[PDB]
């Protein structure tokens, strides 16, 4: 993972019935704490708004993210990069429904792969998801990292504010738990907080949806 | 580049009136929403109260809705809040947010009923 | 547990005292001392009581404010005179097992403090 890293990461998942994939490449620099992405929906139309899929896209890997010195030792995911780790995440978001997914994290070959499965369950009509209300901005945000012997993984929390049209913001709370693929030294660190500062802008060149990404990550 | 400065933070006993102010500087306000956040201390940050891009519409929490009354005109590039109504829950303080390509938060000032 | 309380908005010339007490048994062993933050300013240094008993004032404040660490009570109560618009700033207990200078290890939530 050191030094700039190129990245491929696709997926699938169901919400209500709809099936919908996304395919995305991208690199990212972790000396530098930069990530840069494009994303790219294979179907015609995803049903769901973007912004609550490319949290789950961003947040689903890790390794990327730069870590201050002091906590360089303390990462657990850059430890468990050689053989890959499993992320199983619910979302329950402010009732809007929840998102049920899990996703897998390897270095395969020479170059790092991520997929993930998505399952979208207590939606209704009017909603702000299904109304396609939310806009195409984004928030920074902070995830918590704690430890778990008896599980032998890591656990995340957090809360996402997501934006609407007419102002409303949703608060959604993020829970994940990883399990590492690898039977490796796993470093788990017993606490500390990301900030994730994430910018979204399109590329008028192609009529295809762009969702030109931008993350810069920071342990402390 | 781009900065936010609100103002206008007064402690007030209940049942009075407050105006708060939030101007905007090296951006247009008229092209974008804006917002209200709360947090208490030693509290979770919530949003309050804020208004759509488009200014059709504005949007409130459960508690404050109908409280807040809040108000833009593009020319002064600065927005308007209205306290009207006011309870010891408004002790929690404020904060001005607009995120123009990268998110912005602005200092914002602290008010509390007391 | 460090709990601040005692603090409110007020006019200017006003004398108002915030408590802090450690739910922690004994305060005597912890040195105590008080910060301030302004709304978009660096924090700053209000007052420290230590275990000797001295008791240091930041040069902006020195003789205006009081610390005092009742026996009777162990409590320790910052009491402020001649309050100014310069004192805004958000007020915070903290507290050190080190009778030597340092970073203070416990904090306290704060409470918000205004003049006119």
């Amino acid at each position: 993972f050191t030094g700039v890293v190129p990245i491929l990461v696709e997926l699938d998942g169901d919400v209500n019935g709809h099936k919908f994939s996304v395919r995305g490449e991208g690199e990212g620099d972790a000396t530098n704490g930069k990530l840069t992405l494009k994303f790219i929906c294979t179907t015609g139309k995803l049903p769901v708004p973007w912004p609550t899929l490319v949290t789950t896209l961003t947040y689903g890997v890790q390794c990327f993210s730069r870590y201050p010195d002091h906590m360089k030792r303390h990462d657990f995911f850059k430890s468990a990069m050689p053989e890959g780790y499993v992320q199983e995440r619910t979302i329950s978001f402010k009732d809007d429904g929840t998102y049920k997914t899990r996703a897998e994290v390897k270095f395969e070959g020479d170059t790092l792969v991520n997929r993930i499965e998505l399952k979208g369950i207590d939606f209704k009509e009017d909603g702000n998801i299904l109304g396609h209300k939310l806009e195409y901005n984004f928030n920074s945000h902070n995830v918590y990292i704690t430890a778990d012997k008896q599980k032998n993984g890591i656990k995340a929390n957090f809360k996402i504010r997501h934006n609407v049209e007419d102002g409303s913001v949703q608060l959604a709370d993020h829970y994940q738990q990883n399990t590492p693929i690898g039977d490796g030294p796993v470093l788990l660190p017993d606490n500390h907080y990301l900030s994730t500062q994430s910018v979204l802008s399109k590329d008028p060149n192609e009529k295809r949806d762009h969702m030109v990404l931008l993350e810069f990550v920071t342990a402390a | 580049q781009v900065q936010l400065v609100e103002n206008g933070g007064a402690c007030v006993k209940p049942g009075g009136s407050l105006r708060l102010s939030c101007a905007a500087s090296g951006f247009p306000v008229n092209r974008y929403s804006m917002r209200w956040y709360r947090q208490a201390p030693g509290k979770e940050r919530e949003w309050v109260a804020g208004m759509s891009s488009a200014g059709d519409r504005s949007s409130y929490e459960d508690s404050v809705k109908g409280r807040f009354t809040i108000s833009r005109d593009d020319a002064r590039n600065t927005v308007y809040l209205q306290m009207n109504s006011l309870k010891p829950e408004d002790t929690a303080v404020y904060y001005c947010n607009v995120n123009v390509g990268f998110e912005y938060w602005g200092q914002g000032t602290q008010v509390m009923v007391s | 547990q460090l709990v601040e309380n005692g603090g409110g908005c007020v006019k200017a010339g006003g004398s108002l005292r915030l408590s802090c007490a450690a739910s922690q048994g004994t305060l005597s062993n912890l040195v105590t001392g008080w910060f301030r933050r302004a709304p978009g300013k660096e924090r700053e240094f209000v007052a420290n009581i230590g275990r000797d008993g001295l008791t240091v004032y930041s040069n902006s404040v020195k003789g205006r404010f009081t610390i005092s660490r009742d026996r009777a009570k162990n409590t320790v109560y910052l009491q402020m005179d001649s309050l100014k618009p310069e004192d805004t700033a958000v007020y915070y207990c903290a507290g050190r097992l080190s009778r030597f200078p340092g970073e203070y290890d416990y904090w306290s939530k704060g409470t918000p403090v205004m003049v006119s």
